[PDB]
RNA sequence: UCCCCCGUGCCCAUAGCGGCGUGGAACCACCCGUUCCCAUUCCGAACACGGAAGUGAAACGCGCCAGCGCCGAUGGUACUGGGCGGGCGACCGCCUGGGAGAGUAGGUCGGUGCGGGGG
RNA sequence: AGAGCGCAAGGGUAGAAGGGGGCCUGACUGCGAGGCCUGCAAGCCGAGCAGGGGCGAAAGCCGGGCCUAGUGAACCGGUGGU
RNA sequence: UAGCUGGUUCUCCCCGAAAUGACUUUAGGGUCAGCCUCAGGCGCUGACUGGGGCCUGUAGAGCACUGAUAGGGCUAGGGGGCCCACCAGCCUACCAAACCCUGUCAAACUCCGAAGGGUCCCAGGUGGAGCCUGGGAGUGAGGGCGCGAGCGAUAACGUCCGCGUCCGAGCGCGGGAACAACCGAGACCGCCAGCUAAGGCCCCCAAGUCUGGGCUAAGUGGUAAAGGAUGUGGCGCCGCGAAGACAGCCAGGCUGGUCGAGUGGCGCCGCGCCGAAAAUGA
C-alpha cells in the first residue's frame, strides 16, 4: 500500500455515491447501514463464502479499506492515537454494494451471501440484476 | 404595494440575532402586536424572515 | 509527537472589490504569485501585490487563457 | 515569439508595428486600447521603388508626414519579431529624420 | 414492447411519485417533452424491456413513439427507479447497448473454470429497422486462461460496432477455492 | 458596398488536433547568394543584408469531413440559506427558497474589429 | 507544461519568473502620496519627486534575488566618521 | 509582605457586561484591544432587508492531477517446464511496471461546484441604532443544547475549535412528575375580568369518559441490539387447481381413485412477539 500514515475519522453522511448496481457476477450483497468495515470483517466473509462453496465460482469484492483507523494502548491524551490496531476499514454508505458472486446457482448465492452479510457488522439485503443499467 | 399587516405570534426568545433585528426592523416591540406596512421588496424581505413567527395579511 | 507546529495566518486575498472608489497605491489585492494580473492603471511589486495607480473605480476582468486582471477605471 | 510587443503595449500609447516582407516593409501607427491603426504608410505595395533600407528610410518620412498633420509625436516603437538592425531600423530611424 | 405515457407540467415531482407515476422525458434531435410513466407498469415493461429492444410510447395524443430508455437513474438506498430517458427513434442510424447471448460450455468450464463474461451486451450503430434482438458468441472453444475480445463478434448484417474494436467481451477465469484459503493464510 | 490578400487587435478550444482539397495575377512564404552592415558556444539552420531565376513541395491563407479534443442542455437527483417532524440512538423524513456534478439529447473544423494593397 | 525556477511546502509561472549571451553594479543617496495588516510595538506593498548613475536605438526597466522563512525591543558597550 | 482566602452596613430610578485576542518566569495575576455605562459632539449613517456587481473553493460530485484500489485485458521484467550453449526458441489456471476497460476511495487529490458567506453601490430601516472625542468600569475559570470538524473508542455530564442560542445575570412564571440552560414566555404595580402559548381535557388534576376511520392484545404503549418465529392485519408477484389441485385416507412404485374448493412459496408496509439477569420495596 501506500500515501500517509493517519487521517482523520470525518463523518458518514447520506447514503449518496455510496451505492450503486450489481455489476459483475449474478448476485449482489448490499449495506443498508453506514459502517467502516474491517479488513478483518471483509476477509472474514470472502473465506466464510467460499469455505462453504468449494472450488466455487468467483467472489467480486467492491468495498477496500483504504481508511487506516487509530487506536491510543490503555493510557491517556499525548497526541494522535497509535493507531492501527483493527488496521484499516472500508468507509461504507446505505446502498453500497459489497460482494457478489458469480458462476452459481441462485441457491448457492442466496447461501454465501447470506453467511457472510452474517460475518458483517450491518443489515443487509441480497440482490439480482433485474435489468437496472445505461444504454439505451 | 397594498398594505402589509403583520402579527407577531410565537416568540423570538430563541431565534438567530438577526432574526430579532428583523422584527425591531419592521417595527415590532411585543407579542401579538400589530404593524401595517407597504409592500416593497424591503418590507417583504425581513417579513419572509421571520415568517415563522408573524401571521402576515394583505390589506 | 513531533507535530503541532505551523506558521502565523497571511491574510491574503481581494483587498479591493469590483466597484469600489480607491487613491492612489490602494493595495487591491495580495496573492501567492499571479493568482491576479495587473492590467490598467494598476501597478505589481516584489510579492505579486497589485495596486491602484490612480484613484478611481475598480474592475476584474476574466480572460481565459490570457489569466484575470484588475483594473481602476479612472474618472475625475 | 512577441514578447516585446507585450513589453511596448504596457507603455500606454501609439505603437508603430513595423511590418516587413522580403521584398516589402510595410508599418502601421496602432493605437491600441481600442483596436484602430491612425496612419499606414506601407511601402513596395503602396509606391516606392525597390532597394530596401533607402526603401525603408524613405518610408520612414511617410509616416512623419503622414502623422504630424494628425497630432501624433509618441516615438513608441513595435520593433518587431525581427531584430531592430537594418530595414526596420532605417524604418523608424527615417521617422526621426522628420 | 408499449407502455401508456402522459403529460407532465407544473406536477411535483416528488408528489408524482408517491402517486405512483415514474416521471421521465422524452427527447430527440427535435423533441423534447415531459411525461411520466406509471411505476408499476414501467416496472414489468422495462423487467423484459431494459435498453435494447424499443418500446413504443401512447400518449392520449394517440401517437405512438419510436423510442427506447437512454438512462435510467435510480435512487440510492434501497434500488428503485427515479426518473426515465426515453430517446425518440427516427430513422437515421443510432447508437445501442445490444445484448450478447454466450452460447456453447468452452473447455475451461468443463474441468472446472468460470464463465467470466465482461459485456452481457455491447454497444452498435444501428438503425431501428435492425433491432437485432441479439447477437451470437461462439463461447466454447474458450479456455480458463483465454478470453475473447471484440474484434471477435458475430456481426449481423449493417451493423458496425461503436465501442473500441478491441474491448474485452468475456473471458474464463479459474474457479476459486481452498488451495488458496491454506496459501493465502501465511504466505502474506 | 462585395470578393481575395496583408498587418494587427478583441472573444477565449463551438478558434484546436488530425485527415482530403485547393490559391501564386497580387500578397506571403519558401527561394539565389554571403561582398557590405549583421550573425552562430558549429553551421547564413536562426538572426542579417543584397537580391536573377525557380516554387507553392514545406510554411501560411481559404475550404470540406466529427476519429480525438472542446463546448453541452432539458428532465431528475445530491447538497443545501430558512422553517420543522419522528425515534431510545449512528441517523432518517416533510414544508419552503436555492440547486449541482456526472450522464443523455446535442453542438462544433469559428465569430469580429481597425487599417493597407489588389478586380 | 507533468520540467525547471538555490533549499521545505505551497500559490505562481515558458505570451518566463526558466537556459544562454553582451554590456554593467539601482545588493544607490535624499525621500515618500496611498494602502495592506494590526491591541501595542512591529511587519508588508508602494506610485511618484530630486540628485547623480547603469543597460537599451528607444518606449522604458533598475532602490538586489518567482514569491512567502533565513531572526532579536531597549539598555550598556565596540569601530569610523560630520 | 500576602498576585491568596474571608468580610464590606440605608432606599428608589435608568442602562447593563465578560468568562475572548494579543503579549506576559504568564497561566486562579496583569497590559492593550473586545463587550457595559456616563458626558459633550455629528445626524440617517445602524443592525436586519431589496436590487446590483465583484470575491470564494466547503457540502455535493469527480478521477483530468497526486496517490490509493478490486477484476479483466493487452503487455516489458521475473520465476518454472521442453531443449542444448550454433543462445536463442516455445510454452507458462505463477508475481507483475507502464497501458486500456469495467468498478471504485482520499482532511493535507480537483476537470468541476452549490446553496451560502464577505465586501462596495443604490434603496428602505429614527433604533436604549450608528459614528467621533472624553470620565468610570467590570471581565479576561464559563456551562449546557443545536449544528460543522479535530481529539477520543463516530465512549464519557470527556475534551478542543467554529456558527447560533439559552443559563450565567431570567434557581422569576407555564409545560416536562420532580430538574440552570428541552418546549412556551422576557415578570413596573394592582384585579374574585377576558384570549391564548407549550402542554393538556378518565380520577388525584383545571378542561371531551368529544366525533369519525383504522391498527394492537403485548401492559406493547410504560421507551435495548444483531438475529429468530405458521403473531396479526394490509398490498404485490410466481407455481399446481373444477380436465378435480393441496390435506389426509385405499392400492402400487409419481399413478390411480375417493373427497371436492381453493392451495403452496416469495416479496413489501403497519402494530406487535422473542432475544431480556442485579443487588433496601415496588
Ligand atoms: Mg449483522
Ligand atoms: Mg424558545
Ligand atoms: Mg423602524
Ligand atoms: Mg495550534
Ligand atoms: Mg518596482
Ligand atoms: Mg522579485
Ligand atoms: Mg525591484
Ligand atoms: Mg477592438
Ligand atoms: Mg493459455
Ligand atoms: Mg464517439
Ligand atoms: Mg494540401
Ligand atoms: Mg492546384
Ligand atoms: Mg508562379
Ligand atoms: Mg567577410
Ligand atoms: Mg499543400
Ligand atoms: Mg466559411
Ligand atoms: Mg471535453
Ligand atoms: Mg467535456
Ligand atoms: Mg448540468
Ligand atoms: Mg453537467
Ligand atoms: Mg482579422
Ligand atoms: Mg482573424
Ligand atoms: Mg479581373
Ligand atoms: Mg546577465
Ligand atoms: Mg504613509
Ligand atoms: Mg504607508
Ligand atoms: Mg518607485
Ligand atoms: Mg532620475
Ligand atoms: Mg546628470
Ligand atoms: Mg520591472
Ligand atoms: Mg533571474
Ligand atoms: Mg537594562
Ligand atoms: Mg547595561
Ligand atoms: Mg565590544
Ligand atoms: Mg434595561
Ligand atoms: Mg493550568
Ligand atoms: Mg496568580
Ligand atoms: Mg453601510
Ligand atoms: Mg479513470
Ligand atoms: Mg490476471
Ligand atoms: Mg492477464
Ligand atoms: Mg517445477
Ligand atoms: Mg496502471
Ligand atoms: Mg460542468
Ligand atoms: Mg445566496
Ligand atoms: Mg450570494
Ligand atoms: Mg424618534
Ligand atoms: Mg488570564
Ligand atoms: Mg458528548
Ligand atoms: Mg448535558
Ligand atoms: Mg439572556
Ligand atoms: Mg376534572
Ligand atoms: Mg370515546
Ligand atoms: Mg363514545
Ligand atoms: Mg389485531
Ligand atoms: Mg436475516
Ligand atoms: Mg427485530
Ligand atoms: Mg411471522
Ligand atoms: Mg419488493
Amino acid at each position: 500500500r501506500m500515501k500517509y500514515r493517519k487521517q482523520q475519522r470525518g463523518r458518514l453522511k447520506g447514503a449518496t455515491k455510496g451505492g450503486d448496481y450489481v455489476a459483475f457476477g449474478d448476485f449482489g450483497l448490499v449495506a443498508l447501514e453506514p459502517a467502516w468495515i474491517t479488513a478483518q470483517q471483509i476477509e472474514a466473509a470472502r473465506v466464510a463464502m467460499v469455505r462453504h462453496f468449494r472450488r466455487g465460482g468467483k467472489i467480486f469484492i467492491r468495498i477496500f479499506p483504504d481508511k487506516p483507523y487509530t487506536k491510543k494502548p490503555l493510557e491517556v491524551r499525548m497526541g494522535k492515537g497509535k493507531g492501527n490496531v483493527e488496521g484499516y476499514v472500508a468507509v461504507v454508505k446505505p446502498g453500497r454494494v459489497m460482494f457478489e458472486v458469480a458462476g452459481v446457482t441462485e441457491e448457492q448465492a442466496m447461501e454465501a451471501l447470506r453467511i457472510a452479510g452474517h460475518k458483517l457488522p450491518i443489515k443487509t439485503k441480497i440482490v439480482r440484476r433485474d435489468a437496472y443499467d445505461e444504454a439505451q | 404595494m397594498p398594505r402589509l399587516k403583520v402579527k407577531l405570534v410565537k416568540s423570538p426568545i430563541g431565534y438567530p440575532k438577526d432574526q430579532k433585528a428583523a422584527l425591531k426592523a419592521l417595527g415590532l416591540r411585543r407579542l401579538q402586536q400589530e404593524r401595517v406596512l407597504e409592500d416593497t421588496p424591503a418590507i417583504r424581505g425581513n417579513v419572509e424572515k421571520v415568517a415563522h413567527l408573524v401571521r402576515v395579511e394583505v390589506v | 509527537t513531533k507535530n503541532g507546529r505551523d506558521s502565523q495566518a497571511k491574510r491574503l486575498g481581494v483587498k479591493r472589490y469590483e466597484g469600489q472608489v480607491v487613491r492612489a497605491g490602494n493595495i487591491l489585492v495580495r496573492q501567492r504569485g499571479t493568482r491576479f494580473k495587473p492590467g490598467k492603471n494598476v501597478g505589481m511589486g516584489r510579492d505579486f501585490t497589485l495596486f491602484a495607480l490612480v484613484d478611481g473605480v475598480v474592475e476584474f476582468q476574466d480572460r481565459g487563457r490570457l489569466g484575470r486582471y484588475v483594473h481602476v477605471r479612472p474618472l475625475a | 515569439k512577441f514578447r516585446v510587443r507585450n513589453r511596448i503595449k504596457r507603455t500606454g500609447r501609439l505603437r508603430l508595428s513595423v511590418f516587413r516582407s522580403l521584398k516589402h516593409i510595410y508599418a502601421q501607427i496602432i493605437d491600441d486600447e481600442k483596436g484602430v491603426t491612425l496612419v499606414s504608410a506601407s511601402s513596395l505595395a503602396l509606391k516606392l521603388k525597390g532597394n530596401k533600407t533607402e526603401v525603408a528610410r524613405q518610408v520612414g518620412r511617410a509616416l512623419a508626414e503622414k502623422a504630424l498633420a494628425l497630432g501624433i509625436k509618441q516615438v513608441a516603437f513595435d520593433r518587431g519579431p525581427y531584430k531592430y538592425h537594418g530595414r526596420v531600423k532605417a524604418l523608424a530611424e527615417g521617422a526621426r529624420e522628420g | 414492447y408499449r407502455l401508456k405515457a402522459y403529460y407532465r407540467e407544473g406536477e411535483k415531482p416528488s408528489a408524482l411519485r408517491r402517486a405512483g407515476k415514474l416521471p421521465g422525458v422524452m427527447y430527440n434531435r427535435h423533441l423534447n417533452r415531459k411525461v411520466y410513466v406509471d411505476l408499476v407498469e414501467f416496472d414489468k415493461v422495462f423487467r423484459q424491456a431494459s435498453i435494447h429492444h424499443v418500446i413504443v410510447l401512447e400518449l392520449p395524443d394517440g401517437q405512438s413513439l419510436p423510442t427506447l430508455v437512454r438512462q435510467v437513474n435510480l435512487d440510492k438506498r434501497r434500488r428503485r427507479p427515479e426518473h426515465v430517458d426515453f430517446f425518440v427513434l427516427s430513422d437515421e442510424p443510432v447508437e445501442m447497448y445490444v445484448p450478447l447471448r454466450f452460447v456453447g460450455t468452452p473447455a475451461g468450464v468443463r474441468a472446472g473454470g468460470v464463465l467470466q463474461e465482461i459485456h452481457r451486451d455491447i454497444l452498435v450503430k444501428v438503425s431501428p429497422r435492425n433491432i437485432p434482438e441479439f447477437i451470437e458468441v461462439d463461447v466454447s472453444g474458450l479456455e480458463i486462461g483465454d478470453s475473447l475480445h471484440a474484434s471477435d463478434l458475430k456481426l449481423p448484417p449493417g451493423v458496425e460496432l461503436a465501442v473500441s474494436p478491441e474491448e474485452t467481451i468475456a473471458a474464463v477465469v479459474p474457479p476459486e477455492d481452498v488451495e488458496k484459503l491454506a496459501e493465502e493464510a501465511a504466505a502474506e
